[PDB]
């Protein structure tokens, strides 16, 4: 059962990346190599948020929810925007091959290193926990907020962007890098079920993708 | 002395060291 | 011919092998001069030989 | 009207065993495949424990030491590479000094390689033999003689071992020198080992995983406090730093972009119109040599101090030489020397020590740069590459300078190679130092060992193929 | 940087005669390093450098 | 003063003449830097990998041999 | 010319020039022995430009 329960698990988390692979082209451009070297950025940035994080911020040792350390958090995850406006740069490609290729490896490289570790061992366990199956829908849901995140960079970094939406890109990046701190704040306050934050993240990351969306195909066809 | 004896004598000096270690313990015990 | 073709391997394998022993024999000569002067004179002219062997190996490469 | 030192040893060097030469010119992949196969069966006796050695938690004094001698303590190669190391030296020193005058004949050469063997095994030998008399893996007595006896002929025929497969990679069945693969592997082994060891050591407050990354996953799965968890991590007193792993690697890319520093001399065919190659003159033009022969004397001057203050308790020249003392600060036991020469010469561990003690830190700096400097000169002279040396191995391969005769290429090469030779090795004191300062993992010494020798094998397998 | 003749027609007479006179320089330095002896990386920028100052002398005329 | 200057002109010579070195030495392009670091790396990695692999196979050997 | 040669050193370089010796080579390509001022060094102004 075990087993079984592990390899659902893997399959949801993994799948939805390989079909996204597939399906936006990035196959037919032999990109994997260019994934993998986002990836690899996707690492040593991680590692730079770590070593600043420990070098410039002490541990709060008050029990109350650390509501500045979450705040200095999601201000150090500007660094993953950073990244991925590297990547963006060292890639070259249509704005979508750009964007999609950036997202992927980014979302991947999380992946590997956050949750299937977390999945090989939890997951095999004997006892049963949603927590598994839940932490692999919300693979999906950050690899959807990094499409969104890697577009809005994008798109603040298109030279011919007009100034009267360069504010609603700024406002867009802002909510991007402040929706963790966000979200496990407002669980916080409210004392959400498992289940209910994971839905009211999807419902976030789903506005922000439709607004991104919009906003994309707006600056589009201005140019069109 | 050719390659292959000098990889012979290596292979039998550990095989011997290992023997060695062995007889002790069972000496010991 | 056909047959000789098929022993080509076996009579090159012997070819090498004679000259490895006349090669063993002329270092062999070279140690057992008494003289240092004639072993001197003996193994400078045979190291230029060998020179002069990889040269116009290096010319043919060329 | 001297009879000759080689001469006298003639009869002994039949005892002596010698590999054959390889009667055909070995193919690459055979050369690659006795490469891996000798360095497998030095890491298998890497870590073979000794027979009968007592278990005794004595402090390690030579623990920087064996590292750079490819040494694992209580194993077959406790003595490490530093017998034939030693033996090198000291025959080649002769020769430079012309102590002993080696004829062009092959008896003499033969004769010469044999001696320095002979050196080698009669230095292991005494070394073993000095090692099980001096306590090491415990009292003598409590040992007993058949112990000590069969200790003694391990490390022998351990050291006998070691000699035939460098001889038989440097004859040209592998690649490149063994003692310098062995060097290279266990600094290699030694950085990974501590980047990546799943031992768990008892630390006073909790266990602790040796393992820089894995102690930093951890610690950082099971605290609470992820951040306080990483500075500990990166500031941990008693186990290898994340910040030291840092150093290292920043030390191993800048050792890299030093050793690219090359001088270009342009050299035409003097035969053949069109053929335009550089003869690169390396800044480290002269190699880990001079690091190894100081490295080498040093370590010959510590067993020989340790003896003598073990021995002989009190006199002063055995004071002056070195006193040892066994500092077991909340830490595995570590001998250090507290007085003489062999305190100067010992690397300060930390700014901190260097600010409590200038005088030794600028003592030591002086020393290892005007070592690796003279060291280098002398390797230059006595090892045939000097400026005449290179300009008569070009015009055997009938390379000559552009406008210039080979004579003019002798003065010109005359020009750079001792400048380079010496700042090279003030250079290569310098990272040393700067390393060992910043407390970079396997010692700023085994890094640039390990950067060079690898660059120097990869160069090897460029040209072959 | 590879020098094309689009965005040298804005620039001025002295910000063009700056960058002749740096490029002269950088011939000097090449026409030196063939001499000397250098690496083809440099030989083969012979060419891209007197092509550059023939793009620069015709914006300028 | 004269043995200081017997010491300073042969010590001032030789800065003079490393000065001249590296004015002389070409330094690594980037591609070459890249390529050595590369070849370095994978060479490190491999013997540190072989290495950690042998001494790790050894441990549980060494501890049945010699703890017991 | 010998004048242009002086004035032509002494603008790429920077160093004043003792004299100037020209000779047409059987290659064609004039040759020319510009000997510096008393304190400059020409073995160090070659070791700047390159040649050494």
């Amino acid at each position: 059962m075990t087993l079984f329960h592990f390899g659902n698990c893997f399959a949801l988390a993994y799948f939805p990346y390989f079909i996204t692979y597939k399906c936006s082209g990035l196959s037919e451009y032999n990109a994997f190599w260019k994934c993998v070297q986002a990836g690899v950025t996707y690492l040593f940035v991680q590692l730079c948020k770590m070593l600043f994080l420990a070098t410039f911020f002490p541990t709060w040792e008050g029990g109350i929810y650390d509501f500045i350390g979450e705040f200095m958090k999601a201000s150090v995850d500007v660094a993953d925007l950073i990244g991925l406006n590297l990547v963006m740069s060292r890639n070259a490609g249509k704005g979508e091959y750009k964007i999609m290729v950036a997202a992927l490896g980014w979302a991947t490289a999380e992946l590997i290193m956050s949750r299937c570790i977390p999945l090989w061992v939890g997951a095999r366990g004997i006892e049963f926990d949603w927590k598994y199956i839940q932490m692999s829908i919300d693979s999906n849901i950050s690899l959807v907020h990094y499409i969104v995140a890697s577009a809005q960079v994008w798109m603040i970094t298109r030279y011919d962007l007009y100034h009267t939406f360069r504010p609603a890109v700024l406002l867009l990046m802002f909510l991007s890098v402040y929706k963790a701190f966000v979200m496990e704040t407002f669980v916080h306050l409210c004392s959400l079920g498992s289940w209910t934050a994971l839905l009211a993240r999807a419902v976030v990351t789903g506005l922000l993708a439709l607004s991104t969306l919009a906003l994309y195909v707006a600056v589009v066809n201005v140019h069109s | 002395v050719g390659p292959v004896p000098v990889l012979v004598m290596s292979l039998l000096f550990i095989a011997s060291v290992f023997m060695l270690h062995i007889w002790g313990k069972y000496t010991r015990s | 011919e056909n047959f000789l073709k098929l022993t080509h391997v076996q009579r090159q394998e012997a070819a090498q092998s004679r000259r490895e022993e006349k090669k063993r024999a002329e270092k062999e000569r070279i140690m057992n001069e008494e003289d240092p002067e004639k072993q001197r004179r003996l193994e400078e002219a045979a190291l230029r030989r060998e020179q002069k062997k990889l040269e116009k190996k290096q010319m043919k490469m060329k | 009207m001297a009879i000759k030192f080689l001469e006298v040893i003639k009869p002994f060097c039949v005892i002596l065993p010698e590999i054959q030469k390889p009667e055909r010119k070995i193919q690459f992949k055979e050369k690659v495949l006795w490469t891996a196969i000798t360095l497998f069966i030095f890491l298998v006796c890497c870590q073979i424990p000794l027979f009968g050695i007592m278990s005794s938690d004595s402090a390690d004094p030579f623990y920087w030491m064996r590292v750079i001698l490819a040494s694992n303590r209580g194993t077959l190669m406790e003595l490490g590479i530093s017998p034939i190391v030693t033996s090198g030296l000291i025959m080649q020193l002769l020769a430079g000094a012309k102590i002993i005058e080696v004829g062009d004949t092959p008896k003499d050469r033969a004769l010469f390689n044999g001696a320095q063997k002979l050196f080698g095994m009669i230095i292991t030998i005494g070394q073993s033999i000095v090692y099980v008399m001096t306590g090491m893996y415990g009292d003598p007595s409590e040992m007993g003689a058949g112990i000590c006896l069969l200790i003694t002929i391990q490390l022998f025929v351990a050291g006998l071992i070691v000699l035939l497969l460098d001889e038989l990679l440097q004859k040209g069945y592998g690649l490149g020198s063994g003692i310098s693969l062995f060097i290279a592997t266990n600094i290699c082994e030694t950085i990974v080992w501590k980047a990546f060891s799943p031992t768990t050591v008892n630390t006073g407050r909790g266990m602790e995983f040796e393992g820089a990354i894995i102690a930093l996953f951890h610690l950082l799965a099971t605290r609470t406090d992820k951040v306080r968890a990483l500075r500990e991590a990166f500031y941990r007193q008693n186990l290898p730093n994340l910040m030291n792993l840092i150093a290292t690697i920043f030390v191993f890319a800048v050792v890299i972009y030093f050793q690219g520093f090359r001088v270009d001399l342009p050299i035409k065919s003097a035969r053949y119109r069109g053929q335009y190659n550089t003869y690169p003159i390396k800044l480290f033009y002269t190699s880990n040599i001079p690091i190894i022969l100081q490295s080498a004397l040093v370590s010959n001057l510590y067993v020989i101090s340790q003896m003598l203050s073990a021995r002989f308790s009190g006199n002063l020249l055995v004071s002056l030489l070195g006193t040892w003392s066994d500092t077991s600060s909340g830490g595995p036991a570590r001998a250090y020397p507290v007085g003489g020469l062999c305190h100067y010469l010992s690397p300060p561990e930390s700014f901190g020590s260097v600010l409590e003690d200038p005088v030794h830190a600028v003592v030591y700096i002086v020393f290892m740069l005007g070592s690796c400097a003279f060291f280098s000169k002398t390797w230059i002279e006595v090892s045939g590459s000097s400026a005449k040396d290179v300009a008569k191995q070009l015009k055997e391969q009938q390379m000559v300078m552009r406008g210039h005769r080979e004579t003019s290429m002798v003065h010109e090469l005359n020009r750079y190679i001792p400048t380079a030779a010496a700042f090279g090795g003030l250079c290569i004191g310098a990272l040393s130092v700067l390393a060992d300062f910043l407390g970079a993992i396997g010692s700023g010494t085994g890094i640039l060992l390990a950067v060079t020798i690898i660059y120097q094998y990869f160069e090897i397998f460029v040209k072959e193929q | 940087a590879k020098i094309k003749a689009r965005d040298l027609r804005g620039k001025k007479k002295e910000e063009l005669l700056k960058q002749l006179d740096d490029l002269k320089v950088e011939l000097s330095q090449l026409r030196v390093a063939k001499v000397t002896g250098g690496a083809a990386s440099k030989l083969s920028k012979i060419r891209v450098v007197r092509k550059s100052i023939a793009r620069v002398l015709t914006v300028i005329n | 003063m004269d043995q200081v200057m017997q010491f300073v002109e042969p010590s001032r010579q030789f800065v003079k003449d490393s000065i001249r070195l590296v004015k002389r030495c070409t330094k690594p392009d980037r591609k070459e830097f890249q390529k050595i670091a590369m070849a370095t790396a994978i060479g490190f990695a491999i013997m540190g990998f072989i290495g950690f692999f042998v001494k790790l196979i050894h441990i549980p050997i060494n501890n049945i041999i010699v703890g017991g | 010319n010998k004048h242009q040669i002086k004035q032509a050193v002494k603008k790429l370089y920077d160093i004043d020039v003792a004299k100037v010796n020209t000779l047409i080579r059987p290659d064609g390509e004039k040759k020319a022995y510009v000997r510096l001022a008393p304190d400059y060094d020409a073995l160090d102004v070659a070791n700047k430009i390159g040649i050494i």
